C-alpha cells in the first residue's frame, strides 16, 4: 500500500546540516540543505536531495499536505504549500517523497529550495548548479509542437516501488548542547529535559558519566562541564557535514523512488529549405526557427563531409 | 560517469587514529591533527589542539 | 588518464572490478568547520560526450548507412557480386514450339 | 519567389487582386488527432526588412 | 541579481500600486580572481568592502 510504501520511514529522522550561503550571503545550519543534485535524465527533471523529509508528519504516519524537519531536538512540522524550488524564475514540482523532490527548471546558475517556519518564517538554502538542458533529437526548441515526430528519450517516473539503488543510513552522534546548564552560587546544574544527557568535568574526581534527571555538581564552573545529548535511536543519513559516530559498521540501507525509465518524447520537424539548381550545384536556402543542425556528405570515393549550427537565416 | 562516495568523518577527541590501506578504487584516507569542530549547541571535545 | 576517455574502465557492465585514475586529492579542513574538502578532475566521459567528434554515420564513404545493435552497415555501393546458377531443364522452351 | 523580397506583389494598395508564392504544403493529421499541419516559408518582407 | 532597469515598488491606503523605474546597468564582478555565483564552504579569505 502507498502508507505501506512508508514502512521504512518509520526509523528515519530529520537533520542538520551546513549551508554556505542561505539566503543572504551568510553561513547557517539550516534544516533544508542541499546535499546532491543528479540529472541522469535526457527530459531534463532534476532531482534533488535535501535534510527535511516529506510525506511524514512529526507522528511518524503518512500524509501528503505535511512535511517534517529538524530544529533543535525535536522534530517540528510544517505545511506543504509552502515550499518553492526556483533556478531563475520559478519552477514546477512534478513529484516529491520523503528526501528527495523531482522538479523541472528554465536554465540559470544557481538552485534555491525554500520551506516555510512553524513561526511562519522563511528557511532557504541554495547552492550553485549550472543547469542548462538541450532536449533530444537534432534541434533546440523550448516548448512541444502539435505536429511532429516521437523519439526515444529517458525520463524519472513516480513510481515508489522497490528499486535497486540505495542510500546507506547510520546512527546519529550526540549532538553537544550547551542550554542545558546553570549556576546556583557555587554550584553547576543540568536538566535532563527528557532525555539522556552525557556528562564530563574536570572539577574534582568521579565527575564523569551519563545521567537522565536534573544533577548537581558542588564548586563547578559553566566554562568546566561538557553536556551533550546521547540517546538517539532513531537513524540518519551519512552526510559530510555531520560528524561519525564512534561506530565505523553501517547500520542499513533504504530505497531512493523515483527510477529512470525509457519513453517516448516529442519532437518537431523543420521547415523544408529552398532548392536552387545549377550546373553540378545546389543553392539552399535555409530558415530556422530554433538553432538546428545541418550536415551534408558526398558519396563518392572520398566524401567532402560538413556540419554546422545554423541559427539565423542563411 | 563515475560517483565519489565520501562516508562522513571521523573526529576523536583527545586521542589519534591511524587509518589503514584497503582494496578500493583510489580509496584516499588521511589523518589531521589540531582541529576543534564546531556544531550548532557549540564545542564538540574539551581537547582544545 | 584523468579528464580524458578512459577516466574508469571495466571489462563488463557486471564485472565488480573498476580501474579508475581521477587524482582524488584531499585537503585539510577548515578551522572551525566539520567538513571534507576534496578536488577532482572533472569525468572524463561527460568531457568526451561534449566534444567526441564527428561521427560515423555522417563521414562514411559510398552512401553506407550505419546502424547499431548490431554493429552494421547498409547499402553500401562497391565492387561485384559473381552468381553461379543450376537450372533445371523444365525452365526452357524447346526450339519447335 | 518564396523567402525573398516580393514573394506577395499588388498592383496597388486597393487592388483586388494578388499573387502569393509561399510553397504552401499540407500534411496528413496524426492518428487521434483533429488538426491541420502546414508548413509555408516564411514572409519574405521580414527577411528583408 | 544582473539586470538592465531598476524598479522600486510600494503599495497604498487604498491598496493601490506605485511603482517607478529607472534604468541602470547593473552587472557585479566578485573580488578576486574567479567569476563565482555562490560562496563556496572551502576556500580563501580576501579584504572586499561593503555597507555597514
Ligand atoms: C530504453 O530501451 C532500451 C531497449 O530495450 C533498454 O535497454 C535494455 O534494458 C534492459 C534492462 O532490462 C537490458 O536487459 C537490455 O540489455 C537493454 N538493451 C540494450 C540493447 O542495451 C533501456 O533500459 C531503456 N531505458 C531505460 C532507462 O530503461
Ligand atoms: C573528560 O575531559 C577530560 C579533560 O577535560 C579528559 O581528560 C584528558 O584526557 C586526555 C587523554 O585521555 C589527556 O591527554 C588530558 O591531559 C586529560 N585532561 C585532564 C585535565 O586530565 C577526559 O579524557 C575526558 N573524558 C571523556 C570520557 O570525555
Amino acid at each position: 500500500s502507498v502508507s505501506q510504501h512508508f514502512n521504512v520511514y518509520k526509523a528515519t529522522r530529520p537533520y542538520i546540516a551546513y549551508c554556505a550561503d542561505c539566503g543572504a550571503g551568510h553561513s547557517c545550519h539550516s534544516p533544508v540543505a542541499i546535499e546532491a543534485v543528479r540529472s541522469e535524465a535526457t527530459d531534463g527533471m532534476l532531482k534533488i536531495q535535501f535534510s527535511a523529509q516529506i510525506g511524514i508528519d512529526k507522528s511518524d504516519n503518512h500524509d501528503y499536505t505535511k512535511i517534517r524537519y529538524a530544529d533543535g531536538h525535536a522534530i517540528e512540522n510544517a505545511v506543504r504549500s509552502s515550499l518553492k524550488v526556483a533556478t531563475s524564475g520559478d519552477c514546477f514540482v512534478h513529484g516529491t517523497m520523503g528526501h528527495f523532490i523531482l522538479a523541472k527548471c528554465p536554465p540559470g546558475e544557481f538552485l534555491q529550495v525554500s520551506i516555510q517556519d512553524t513561526r511562519n518564517a522563511v528557511r532557504a538554502c541554495r547552492i550553485q548548479y549550472h543547469h542548462d538542458p538541450q532536449p533530444v533529437g537534432r534541434e533546440k526548441f523550448t516548448i512541444r509542437p502539435h505536429y511532429g515526430k516521437e523519439i526515444p528519450c529517458t525520463t524519472y517516473q513516480q513510481t515508489t516501488a522497490k528499486t535497486v539503488e540505495e542510500i546507506d543510513m547510520h546512527m546519529p552522534p550526540d549532538t553537544p548542547d550547551r542550554t542545558l546548564l546553570s549556576q546556583q552560587s557555587g554550584n553547576v546544574k543540568i536538566t535532563v529535559g527528557g532525555k539522556k544527557v552525557k556528562y564530563n568535568c574536570t572539577c574534582g574526581t568521579g565527575n564523569v558519566g551519563t545521567t537522565n534527571s536534573d544533577m548537581t555538581i558542588n564548586t563547578c564552573l559553566i566554562e568546566q562541564c561538557h553536556v551533550s545529548v546521547t540517546d538517539h535511536k532513531k537513524w540518519q543519513f551519512n552526510s559530510p557535514f555531520v560528524p561519525r559516530a564512534d561506530e565505523p559498521a553501517r547500520k542499513g540501507k533504504v530505497h531512493i523512488p523515483f527510477p529512470l525509465d525509457n519513453i517516448t518524447c516529442r519532437v518537431p520537424m523543420a521547415r523544408e529549405p529552398t532548392v536552387i539548381h545549377g550546373k553540378r550545384e545546389v543553392t539552399l536556402h535555409l530558415h530556422p526557427d530554433h538553432p538546428t543542425l545541418f550536415s551534408y556528405r558526398t558519396l563518392g570515393e572520398d566524401p567532402q563531409y560538413h556540419e554546422e549550427w545554423v541559427t539565423a537565416a542563411v | 560517469e563515475y560517483k565519489t562516495v565520501v562516508p562522513s568523518p571521523y573526529v576523536k577527541c583527545c586521542g589519534a587514529s591511524e587509518c589503514s590501506t584497503k582494496e578500493k578504487p583510489d580509496y584516499q584516507c588521511k589523518v589531521y591533527t589540531g582541529v576543534y569542530p564546531f556544531m550548532w549547541g557549540g564545542a564538540y571535545c574539551f581537547c582544545d589542539s | 588518464q584523468p579528464g580524458r576517455f578512459g577516466d574508469i574502465q571495466s571489462r563488463t557492465v557486471e564485472s565488480n572490478d573498476l580501474y579508475a585514475n581521477t587524482a582524488l586529492k584531499l585537503a585539510r579542513p577548515s578551522p572551525g568547520m566539520v567538513h571534507v574538502p576534496y578536488t577532482q578532475t572533472p569525468s572524463g566521459f561527460k568531457y568526451w560526450l561534449k566534444e567526441k567528434g564527428t561521427a560515423l554515420n555522417t563521414k562514411a564513404p559510398f552512401g553506407c548507412q550505419i546502424k547499431t545493435n548490431p554493429v552494421r552497415a547498409m547499402n553500401c555501393a562497391v565492387g561485384n557480386i559473381p552468381v553461379s546458377m543450376n537450372l533445371p531443364d523444365s525452365a526452357f522452351t524447346r526450339i519447335v514450339e
